[PDB]
């Protein structure tokens, strides 16, 4: 069985990953007074499969550049992103890990390399610099991203994502800790290099030399991430109702909240101009990190003096 | 039937050579169409490759100079209409691999004999047939032996048909030079007799092309069997190393019996997609270049051969690593010339 | 008369108002509302093959040479269509047809050279050369774009009915 | 059917459908015919609807639309970018200024056509070739690709 | 013979000024609802 | 400062070999390269007659298709000492303004696309589209019309256009308003635009900026109010002057002239006179086709005008209008011949680009992208 | 008939004398065209001095340079006619100062007086070949990097002498002497009958 | 072949362009179409010829059908008029 449970949890996500690009090229469209892709297939349903086939057939130019790295970078990007769905506790997780959120934080952190490796691998004075933008911002946003989670955990009692289903049986962790949700949402927007925070590759990064199959793999990775991070928002802060008798209403609402917050970063992209490179770091180190570190202390104090220290386990 | 040559000599000018060229898509071909187009000649390029691949040839020809007709070797009618309005027919039809539906004899001998028969019917003034150098009916490689059978036949279908017989060609996109350079993937570079006793004389592609073109526009060549050869001969050893030299990749010549090696060629030959090496290739590679005794080609036909070292840098540059690409030929050491 | 586009106390009410604007991103939310609003508007795109963007009678489009109803081609080779063409596109050489009349042996509009100014439409006294409505004449090869008298006359015969309607609508204006 | 002929043609078609449904263009935007393309990308005549992406870099671009005069200084670049695209690549010349020379054909700084620097597959005519006309031209590239039969020639070669 | 001209009496009036509406919840009120949410959540 | 040869497909109108030396992400020096679109427009005109050189002006800066044509028109009219008929003047101001909107919709929305905001472009390109249709139903071409000729307009407005140039105008405002709710106060547009490329007032006059770029710095100069051309004198509009000149302020100015042009368009629709649209001197304007087909003097005048030309009296003039980008001027030296002798086109843009160096100093790569946008550089006018 | 306002013709004429007196040196043939336009003509040496007086004089502030151009009258010994058109924002007026320069007799540069000229002067060198001393960086602005010849000179062929195409053999773009497929048809247009000057 | 008769001989090169393609020629060859036009009988010595439709015709000319010996032919329409 376990193998079947690996197809499910992977394919299903890959098929959904494909349908996100479509729902991105149509929701951005209607917002901009245009139908979007509807001519290939019915209502554009076959559109994601079509360019996938075009991308794989076109020559992996491999310009030329250091090869191995040019092929480790996309493989790593898809591998880490699809891997991070292994522990997500949609209802029951697949591989329940006692230190689950540390797994998600660590696996995300590793993706910054793919950007670094791809940038060095293309032999471009200019592309090399582009990777720097992403690698620097990734680790930067990672610092507030991690502290925001540590505040959460201390009110959850453990690192296991499964505990939050029992923590959020009466109220979402948005009500409490909303100030961080916003700061988790903005950080989720940075770490998926989506719009407000997509200086990288705005013009000026690590796809510059990447075409056909390599382009696709990161590509796939980004979009799967786009979902995963949104899904982590939909478990950590928006806690879907859980009934032990019927486990799927948890997944049904997880489905609904994930799609809406995934819709939100699509909506954010069309709505906002891109921030400047330093404007972006100015936000995290000046605007958010002092807010996060202080609210981090408030979340070590809220438990103690409100005699609410969370139950381990 | 003729076209007075008017113009200054460049594109958008007229030279009066309407010429069917059946195998233009080829490495040699590309060059043949280049000069013919530069000169302003009318070029009819028969093609059976897809239109996307034939696009590269469009730009060197001026507006209306190049006409591309579809054509199938098995179908005699296609050859018939191609030469309908041409007065010069050039045949470059050959493939070193024997494909499933075309056997070495068919491409080298059957297809040319029919093509030559058609232009005698059409009334083309001259036909140029190209066959590999050192080609004898009892030679080692079938390709060569067959090609030799071919040059004979076409004479009977088309008398006084020029027969240029080029050596293996040196040029960007050629095999002779790239093949060896691509042995990099192979950690060791096998060389029969450790790359000795198979002295080889390369010839730049352009020289060959210019020569061929000059044939089309010269009465001196009729029934002539020219041999474009080169400006310097070489023992395969220096050639191999030299290549690796410009490519800046290590060289480990390794002796391996041609017996066993013919087998390696068989292995690649087995591959479905354009075998990289050919049993028939292998033999050819270690088939010693013959000393020029046939009709002089280059120079005789008007182009002075171009030494290999001169343009080698351009052919082998892509084979090179990222570093060493700015390495230039004169700081590097040119290999010795063995006439033997 | 001039106007100052951007020419410009601190009260808790004011400040608290301003601080909330920075802290909860109030104006950013305003922008999201605008795009959500259009998402609900009807898209303006047209099925291109099935529905066509409207072009009124003066649209210049593709060159055609008209003929008199009787069937005699209108052009009488005065060759001022050649004179006023800005791009040197039209090449005309003529000789008296056996009838004794004056006709063009060769009329070649190089459409790649032509910049579709529509002056030729203007200049012709018999109005033989007209800017026809069709804009869809994209061609695989460059030679097809060069047009001789036979293609233009054939273009004229195909689109004569609409060309006549278009000239009918706009001649009072000219 | 199992005759390998019917096995192949079908496969080729699939391949053609994928490339022909999703063509990602790149717009050098020389001159003005670029404004008439931005109109295509715009809402009345949505290019995306057809699968054409509004923008793409050269590495990921299937078709290059040369809009506008290809002046002698820009001529070396055009080529570079054409040469920096994938193995299945195509060029749609747009504008009389790039089909041939256009108003500026006799100038000393204008290449008389881009098909002297890049092989061109569809020539879209008109000084500002109408956006619908470009769309017609992009659609004719789609019919050109549909007809291409690469694997059947492999099989019959 | 007729010439396209403004309709008799002239056309109606057009807007040439931004009509952007300054509509928002007052800041104090905004913060209070938020702080109240956290207080309830903490309890 | 490793030269990045940042440029061609970049974020410019196709051609900006903007070679730049950047210490990491800071720009030390910008040396823009030009001529990637030089095409010979100035030499070609010497070999063409006045009426067959009119189509070149539409191509000089084609976002602003017509406004450019008005500058040559005016110039050729001055040399002939002929002036258009009253209806033609209003038309030129009607389509002159419609064209200004078209340019500003281009400049503001294309500015945002480089910044990264993409929805404003699609919102306003639909409005643009609707305007093009006016061009087409008046000239025949969506852009590159050739409608404004040296002696007035070519053909009267179709019977019904004015009404539609009303419906559109009646609504366009809301469309500008929307863009606003998305960018004027975006918490982020301001940052990338505010205090970027500030140009002093004295420096703007010194480098010959002459456009919004001057107006944005607070210098009050609109050639349309200072030196009225056509009937822009009979209308009433407010120049949108700016302070704290920077990318954001000038932008606000361009959105404000979009607003003020709707005020000028309204009037033109409200007060356009009955009359002829071309001078009655068959000497300068071609005879009506009914007349050339029934009257001998009209055929002779039609034949000579189309084949030979105006035959402008010998002289030279520099006439400048307020094209949407800035001061567009034609210095047209003319011998008595029907074909001009020289026609230097002053391009608002040759001066603006030059300023890129003095504007983008100690700025990041993204800043350079913002400043090329705030100059509305159309390489056609700069390269000519 | 254009709506001439004599009020202008006079005021600008009066300024033309004013300037002529203020700079008797370097200024000749000052005339107000029938187009209400002034066109002081100065000796080439007066380039720096005449401009500076106009840029910085209370009674004549001519702050921005609208354009710098060079007509080429081949007949004229001094081939080029550098023309500088300047605008007064304060007085709402414009003036033209035009000098004469031969091919190898350079003119001074005014980049000092107006930095607008930094680019136009490079444009005049590239097209006509006049040279400007003391220019910060003279270099081709519009022509190709390797272009030989100054294009807007009346003695330069329109089509030029070189055109570019891609050659496969050399796999690189390559100039070749121009070969045109339809030469520019040179219509003769001047009529043998003049118009009695009003 | 065509209205003018442009034709390529067997020896003629420059005829290949049609190989496997088609040439543009005209049915309804005009040379014979007006010849197919009836002679417009008239009463007056001289007659006009707007080409038919005034502005949508040819610059009006007056033809002298004065000699039955010759039917005047407007140089623009090629229409013969029978006095
Ligand atoms: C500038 O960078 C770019 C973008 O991002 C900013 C783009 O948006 C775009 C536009 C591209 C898109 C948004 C659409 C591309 C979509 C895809 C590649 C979808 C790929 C989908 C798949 C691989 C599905 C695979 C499915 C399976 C294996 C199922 C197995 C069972 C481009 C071209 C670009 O270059
Ligand atoms: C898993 C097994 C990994 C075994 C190797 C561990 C690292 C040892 C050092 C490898 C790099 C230096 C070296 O000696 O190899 C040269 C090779 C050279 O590979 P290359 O050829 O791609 O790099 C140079 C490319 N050129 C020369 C064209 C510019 O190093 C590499 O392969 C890249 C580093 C990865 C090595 C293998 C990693 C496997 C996956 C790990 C995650
Ligand atoms: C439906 C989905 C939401 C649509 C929002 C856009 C449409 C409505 C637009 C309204 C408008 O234009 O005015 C906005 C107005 C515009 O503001 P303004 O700039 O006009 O002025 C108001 C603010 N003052 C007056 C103080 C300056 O903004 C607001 O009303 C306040 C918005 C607060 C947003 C706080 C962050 C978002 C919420 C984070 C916490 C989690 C919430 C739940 C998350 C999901 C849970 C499942
Ligand atoms: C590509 C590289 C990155 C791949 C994605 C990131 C993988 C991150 C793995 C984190 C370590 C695993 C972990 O944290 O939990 C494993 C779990 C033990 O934890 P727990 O379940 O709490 O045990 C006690 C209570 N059950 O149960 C186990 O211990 C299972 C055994 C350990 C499995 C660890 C992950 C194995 C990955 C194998 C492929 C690695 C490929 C590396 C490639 C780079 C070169 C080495
Ligand atoms: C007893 C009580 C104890 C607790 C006390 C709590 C007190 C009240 C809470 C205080 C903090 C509230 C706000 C916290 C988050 C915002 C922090 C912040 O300041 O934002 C940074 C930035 C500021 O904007 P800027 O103008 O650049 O900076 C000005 C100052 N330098 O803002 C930005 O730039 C934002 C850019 C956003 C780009 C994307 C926008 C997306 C908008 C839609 C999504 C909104 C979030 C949705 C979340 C859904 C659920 C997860
Ligand atoms: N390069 C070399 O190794 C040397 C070659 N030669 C001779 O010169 C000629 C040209 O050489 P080169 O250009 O390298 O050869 P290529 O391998 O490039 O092939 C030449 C042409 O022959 C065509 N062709 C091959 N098989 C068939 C077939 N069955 N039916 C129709 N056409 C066919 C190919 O067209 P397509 O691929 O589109 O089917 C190709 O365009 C050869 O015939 C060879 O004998 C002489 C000395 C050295
Ligand atoms: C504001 O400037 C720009 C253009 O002119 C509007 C372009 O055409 C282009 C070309 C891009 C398209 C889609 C035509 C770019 C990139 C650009 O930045
Ligand atoms: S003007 Fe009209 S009639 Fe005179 S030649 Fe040109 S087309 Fe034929
Ligand atoms: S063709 Fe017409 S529109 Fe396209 S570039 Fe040349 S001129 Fe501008
Ligand atoms: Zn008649």
């Amino acid at each position: 069985m376990f193998f079947i449970n690996i197809l499910t949890l992977l394919v299903p996500i890959l098929i959904a990953m494909a349908f996100l690009t479509l729902v991105e090229r149509k929701i951005l469209g209607y917002m901009q007074l245009r139908k979007g892709p509807n001519i290939v297939g019915p209502y554009g349903i076959l559109q994601p499969f079509a360019d996938a086939m075009k991308l794989f057939m076109k020559e992996p130019m491999r310009p030329t550049t250091s090869m191995s790295l040019f092929i480790i970078a996309p493989t790593l990007s898809l591998t880490l992103a699809l891997s991070l769905w292994v522990p997500l506790p949609m209802p029951h997780p697949l591989i329940n890990l006692n230190l689950g959120i540390l797994f998600i934080l660590a696996t995300s952190s590793l993706s910054v390399y793919s950007i670094l490796w791809s940038g060095w691998a293309s032999n471009s004075k200019y592309s090399l610099f582009g990777a720097l933008r992403a690698v620097a911002q990734t680790i930067s946003y990672e610092v507030t991203m991690a502290i925001i989670l540590l505040s959460v955990l201390l009110m959850n009692g453990s690192y296991s994502l499964q505990t939050l289903i029992t923590t959020q049986e009466h109220m979402w962790l948005l009500l409490p800790a909303w100030p961080m949700a916003m700061m988790w949402f903005i950080s989720t927007l940075a770490e998926t290099n989506r719009a407000p925070f997509d200086l990288t590759e705005g013009e000026s990064g690590f796809n510059v030399e990447y075409a056909a199959g390599p382009f696709a793999l990161f590509f796939m990775a980004e979009y799967t991430n786009i979902i995963l991070m949104n899904a982590l928002t939909t478990i950590i802060f928006l806690g879907p109702l859980y009934y032990i008798n019927l486990p799927e209403l948890y997944s049904t609402n997880f489905m609904m909240e994930a799609l809406l917050l995934s819709s939100t970063f699509l909506w954010i992209r069309a709505s906002y101009p891109r921030f400047r490179y330093d404007q972006l770091m100015h936000l995290l180190w000046k605007n958010f990190l002092p807010l996060t570190l202080a609210l981090c202390m408030w979340h070590i104090s809220l438990p103690i003096f409100t005699a609410g220290v969370p139950p381990y386990m | 039937h003729a076209v007075i040559p008017h113009g200054k000599g460049g594109r958008s000018s007229v030279s009066g050579v309407v010429a069917t060229v059946f195998g233009a898509t080829g490495f040699l071909g590309r060059y043949v169409v280049n000069h013919l187009g530069r000169m302003g000649s009318q070029v009819i390029i028969p093609y059976r490759c897809d239109v996307y691949d034939i696009m590269h040839l469009r730009l060197m020809g001026d507006l209306g100079q190049l006409t591309f007709l579809e054509w199938d070797a098995r179908d005699k009618d296609s050859i018939r209409k191609a030469v309908q309005h041409s007065n010069v027919v050039i045949n470059l039809i050959g493939r070193e691999w024997e494909t499933r539906n075309f056997d070495f004899e068919d491409v080298f001998v059957n297809i040319p004999r029919a093509i030559a028969q058609a232009s005698k019917e059409a009334g083309v003034e001259r036909f140029i047939h190209v066959s590999h150098l050192n080609a004898s009916m009892k030679s080692s490689s079938k390709s060569l032996r067959s090609k030799a059978v071919g040059e004979k036949e076409v004479r009977s279908v088309f008398p006084e048909a020029i027969i240029i017989r080029p050596s293996d060609i040196f040029g960007r996109e050629d095999r002779f030079l790239n093949h060896f350079a691509n042995y990099r993937w192979f950690l060791a570079v096998p060389l029969v007799s450790l790359g000795f006793k198979t002295v080889k004389q390369p010839v730049y592609v352009a020289d060959v092309s210019k020569g061929i073109v000059n044939a089309t526009k010269d009465p001196d060549a009729v029934g002539k069997t020219f041999a474009f050869t080169g400006p310097n001969r070489y023992l395969l050893f220096h050639l191999v190393k030299y290549i690796f030299g410009m490519t800046h990749r290590t060289f480990i010549p390794y002796p391996l019996p041609l017996f066993v090696y013919s087998w390696i060629g068989k292995l690649f030959g087995l591959s479905p997609f354009e075998p990289w090496t050919t049993k028939d290739k292998v033999e050819r590679i270690h088939i010693s270049d013959v000393m020029p005794t046939d009709l002089p080609g280059l120079e005789d036909l008007g182009v002075q051969p171009t030494p290999l070292e001169l343009k080698s840098i351009e052919v082998l540059r892509r084979h090179r690593t990222y570093r060493w690409l700015s390495s230039e030929i004169e700081e590097t050491k040119p290999a010795k010339t063995v006439n033997y | 008369t001039y106007k100052y586009v951007n020419k410009k106390e601190v009260d808790m009410k004011s400040a608290t108002d301003n601080a909330a604007r920075i802290l909860m991103w109030t104006e950013l939310i305003r922008g999201l509302g605008m795009t959500l609003s259009y998402l609900f508007r009807e898209p303006a795109t047209i099925n291109y093959p099935f529905e066509k963007g409207p072009l009124s009678p003066r649209f210049r489009g593709e060159h055609a040479l008209r003929r008199y109803p009787s069937g005699e081609e209108r052009c009488i080779a005065c060759k001022l269509c050649e004179a006023i063409c800005p791009a040197q596109a039209i090449t005309i050489e003529a000789e008296p047809r056996a009838d004794g009349s004056r006709r063009t042996t060769r009329y070649d509009i190089d459409m790649t050279k032509c910049i579709y100014c529509g002056f030729c439409q203007e200049a012709c006294p018999v109005d033989a050369i007209v800017e026809g409505p069709n804009f869809e004449f994209s061609t695989e090869t460059h030679e097809e774009l060069l047009y001789n008298k036979e293609k233009l006359l054939n273009n004229g015969d195909k689109w004569e009915a609409e060309i006549a309607a278009n000239i009918q609508a706009d001649y009072l204006y000219r | 059917r199992s005759r390998a002929e019917y096995v192949v043609t079908k496969l080729d078609d699939l391949i053609n459908w994928a490339r022909r449904s999703s063509l990602w263009p790149m717009t050098f935007g020389l001159a003005c015919c670029a404004v008439e393309m931005m109109h295509m990308a715009a809402p009345r005549y949505d290019m995306d609807r057809f699968g054409v992406v509004f923008r793409a870099s050269p590495r990921q671009a299937d078709v290059m639309i040369v809009a506008g005069t290809l002046t002698n200084k820009m001529a070396p670049a055009l080529r570079k970018v054409y040469d920096q695209m994938p193995e299945p690549r195509y060029v749609v010349s747009m504008g009389s200024c790039a089909n041939g020379g256009g108003y500026y054909h006799y100038s000393y700084s204008v290449v008389r056509g881009c098909d002297r620097i890049v092989p061109v597959d569809i020539y879209v005519p008109g000084c500002p070739p109408t956006a619908e006309a470009l769309l017609y031209g992009i659609l004719q590239l789609q019919r050109k690709i549909k007809r291409e039969q690469k694997l059947k020639i492999w099989y019959r070669r | 013979v007729k010439q396209d001209m403004p309709p008799p009496g002239g056309y109606g009036p057009i807007d040439y000024k931004r009509n952007l509406p300054r509509r928002g919840l007052s800041g104090y009120s905004m913060f209070a609802v938020g702080i109240g949410a956290l207080i309830f959540g903490y309890w | 400062n490793m030269t990045l040869n940042f440029g061609p497909h970049p974020a410019a109108h196709g051609v900006l070999r903007l070679v730049l030396e950047l210490s990491g992400e800071m720009v030390r020096k910008c040396d823009p390269h030009i001529g990637l679109l030089h095409r010979g427009t100035e030499k070609l005109i010497e070999y063409k007659t006045y009426l067959q050189a009119l189509p070149y002006f539409d191509r000089l800066d084609y976002v602003s298709m017509m406004c450019n044509e008005q500058a040559y028109s005016i110039a050729v009219e001055k040399l002939l000492n002929i002036q258009p008929p009253p209806r033609a003047q209003w038309i030129r101001v009607l389509f002159g303004e419609i064209t200004r909107i078209l340019n500003h919709i281009m400049a503001v929305t294309t500015h945002a696309l480089d910044i990264g905001a993409m929805t404003p472009f699609f919102w306003m390109f639909e409005e643009r589209e609707k305007m093009f249709e006016f061009y087409e139903r008046v000239s025949g071409a969506r852009m590159h019309a050739a409608y404004i000729r040296p002696g007035g307009v070519h053909q009267d407005l179709p019977l019904g256009l004015l009404d539609d140039i009303y419906e559109f105008s009646k609504n366009f405002s809301l469309r500008i308003d929307e863009v606003e709710e998305m960018l004027t106060n975006n918490r982020i547009w301001r940052n990338r635009t505010v205090d970027i490329g500030v140009v002093t007032a004295e420096d703007a006059l010194n480098y010959g900026f002459s456009g919004v770029m001057l107006r944005g710095s607070g210098i009050q100069w609109d050639l349309r109010k200072t030196q009225p051309y056509d009937v822009y004198d009979q209308v009433e509009f407010d120049v949108p002057i700016g302070s704290r000149g920077d990318c954001y302020d000038r932008y606000l100015c361009r959105v404000e002239e979009m607003r003020q042009s709707l005020r000028i368009i309204e009037q033109c629709l409200n007060k356009m006179p009955p009359g002829e649209i071309k001078v009655d001197d068959a000497k300068v304007s071609p005879p009506k086709r009914a007349e050339m087909k029934t009257s001998m003097e009209s055929l002779i005048h039609h034949f000579k005008l189309y084949t030979e030309g105006y035959q402008v009296p010998p002289g030279a003039t520099y006439t400048a209008i307020e094209a949407p980008k800035g001061e567009f001027g034609v210095y047209l030296v003319s011998d008595g011949s029907s074909r001009p002798y020289r026609c230097k086109i002053k391009a608002p843009g040759f001066a603006h680009l030059a300023g890129l160096d003095k504007m983008s100093k100690g700025h990041m790569l993204a800043d350079v992208v913002a400043i090329i946008g705030t100059q509305d550089i159309v390489f056609g006018e700069i390269d000519r | 008939v254009r709506p001439r306002s004599d009020v202008t013709h006079k005021q600008l004429s009066a300024f033309g004398e004013y300037v002529a007196e203020i700079l008797p040196k370097y200024v000749q043939q000052v005339q107000v065209s029938c187009l209400d336009e002034l066109e002081i003509c100065i000796h080439p040496d007066g380039v720096i001095p005449t401009l500076t007086f106009l840029r910085d004089h209370t009674n004549a502030q001519f702050k921005s340079l609208a354009d710098l151009t060079a007509v080429d009258v081949p007949t004229r010994q001094n081939r080029f006619e550098i023309v500088y058109n300047l605008l007064s924002l304060r007085f709402n007026s414009r003036i033209r100062v035009k000098t004469y320069a031969d091919e190898l007799t350079p003119i001074d540069s005014i980049v000092s007086v107006h930095i607008a000229a930094n680019w136009y002067e490079r444009e005049v060198w590239d097209m006509f070949g006049v040279f400007f001393f003391n220019h910060p960086d003279l270099r081709r602005i519009l022509t190709d990097y390797g272009f030989e010849g100054h294009p807007f000179r009346k003695d330069f062929p329109l089509t030029g002498y070189v055109e570019l195409r891609y050659d496969d053999e050399v796999k690189r773009v390559v100039a070749e002497p121009v070969e045109l497929a339809q030469e520019f048809r040179k219509f003769d247009l001047n009529s043998p009958w003049e118009a009695f000057p009003a | 072949i065509t209205h003018t008769g442009q034709v390529y001989d067997e020896k003629d090169y420059r005829r290949v362009r049609f190989v496997d393609r088609q040439k543009e020629v005209n049915e309804n060859f005009a040379i014979d179409l007006i010849a197919q036009q009836p002679v417009n009988e008239v009463e007056h010595r001289i007659i006009a010829c707007d080409g038919g439709g005034g502005a949508l015709g040819h610059p009006k000319v007056y033809i002298n059908l004065d000699k039955e010996t010759k039917t005047g032919t407007c140089g623009y329409c090629g229409l013969q008029f029978k006095q």
